[PDB]
RNA sequence: UAUUUGUAAUU
């Protein structure tokens, strides 16, 4: 494989997809596009970077939070 | 004799044990009784062997059962010591499927009330499961009676949940029932746990329908809250699949009344989308079409993700 | 544009 998935889902050119793997060998984030992105919730970036949908602090939403908003 | 060890190394050792394994199917029964009688002395130490245990396992089948019994007696008196030992317990669990059920019952009577510190070992749990599969469940009533007050605390245990599934799969109604009610007590907290979801999941695809009705009734109100949770999302998954049409319709109508943006939380969140997917392929075309015409707009927010729906 | 889809103890 030797290829990332994050760059593949964003339709980056075929060389960038095969350029790097998604993460490191130590579960460190490796894809530069993901390491750039600073999490708007938990603020982490780089080694522990992640998007919003997968943030550890992405709050659990009850029906009450769906009524009030 | 070690000069022949280095005269065969030049061509308890892996070579000798595996060659015993590949040539035990040949040779004479006189050599079989020869070796077996050469082992009966102090096999208590030969159990805890990294590759003697391959040999013990291999001989527990090809020989006459007389050797199985006579070596069986050369073990009792030291079972609490050899059950926690790795190779000894590989020997045990690889030996509980060859002996007679009577000697088996003797082994069951060897350890009672010990379950506490048994499954709480890296090796005891595997043997416990192997016995719940092998031994008659009625002989294991000491297991059911060693868990009064200990069901909820050990059902979330990693080694405990396996044993729980083995009990629920290989028992009668009188044995599965009290533990099952003990599970019906602490359900709402079991689902949230990383190992309670294995237990409940095993219940939904094994137990009687009525338990599934009780559990499904103990969920109506927590669909968005648990589909958004990490472990509970699997309970929702393997819950909507195994269900009657009436309960599928009940939960489906409980979901399609979500406040629009809650549907966006469903499609977006890292877990609820699995609930959506496995919810698609169980519904009747009536409720299926009543859901296609419900969250069709939110679809236009998944073409950027990895959902080709 | 924030896009990767998600859980289990031993030779
Ligand atoms: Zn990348
Ligand atoms: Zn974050």
């Amino acid at each position: 494989s030797r290829h990332c998935v994050f760059c593949e889902n964003n339709n980056e050119p075929e060389a960038v997809i095969n350029s790097h793997s998604v993460r490191d060998n130590f579960n460190r984030v490796l894809c530069p596009k993901l390491r750039t992105y600073v999490c708007p919730i938990c603020g982490a970036s780089g080694d522990s970077a992640h998007t919003i949908k997968y943030c550890p602090k992405k709050p659990i939403i009850t029906m009450e939070d769906a009524i009030k908003a | 004799r070690s000069r022949l060890l280095e005269d065969f190394r030049n061509q308890q050792d892996q070579h000798g044990s595996r060659f015993i394994q590949q040539k035990l199917e040949r040779a004479t029964a006189a050599e079989k009784q020869m070796v077996f009688s050469e082992i009966l002395a102090a096999a208590y130490s030969l159990m805890t062997d990294v590759f003697g245990n391959y040999v013990i396992q291999k001989f527990f089948e090809f020989g006459t059962p007389e050797q199985k019994n006579t070596l069986g007696m050369q073990v009792k008196g030291h079972v609490l010591q050899l059950a926690l030992q790795m190779y000894g317990c590989r020997v045990i669990q690889k030996a509980l499927e060859s002996i007679s059920p009577e000697q088996q019952q003797e082994i069951v009577h060897e350890l009672d009330g010990h379950v506490l510190k048994c499954v709480k070992d890296q090796n005891g749990n595997h043997v416990v499961q192997k016995c719940i599969e092998c031994v008659d469940p009625v002989a294991l009533q000491f297991i059911i009676n060693a868990f009064k007050g200990q069901v909820y605390s050990l059902s979330t245990h990693p080694y405990g949940c396996r044993v729980i599934q083995r009990i629920l799969e290989h028992c009668t109604a009188e044995q599965t029932t009290p533990i099952l009610d003990e599970l019906h007590e602490h359900t709402e907290q079991l689902i949230q746990d990383q190992y309670g979801n294995y237990v409940i999941q095993h219940v939904l695809e094994h137990g009687k329908q009525e338990d599934k009705s009780i559990l499904i009734n103990s969920v109506r109100g927590k669909v968005l809250v648990l589909s958004q949770h990490k472990f509970a999302s699997n309970v929702v998954e393997k819950c909507v699949t195994h269900a009657t049409r009436g309960e599928r319709t009940g939960l489906i109508d409980e979901v399609c009344t979500f406040n629009d943006n809650a549907l966006h939380v469903m499609m977006k969140d890292q877990y609820a989308n699995y609930v959506v997917q496995k919810m698609i392929d169980v519904s009747e075309p009536t409720q299926l079409k009543k859901l296609m015409t419900k969250i069709r707009p939110h679809m236009a927010a998944l073409r950027k993700y990895t959902y080709g729906k």
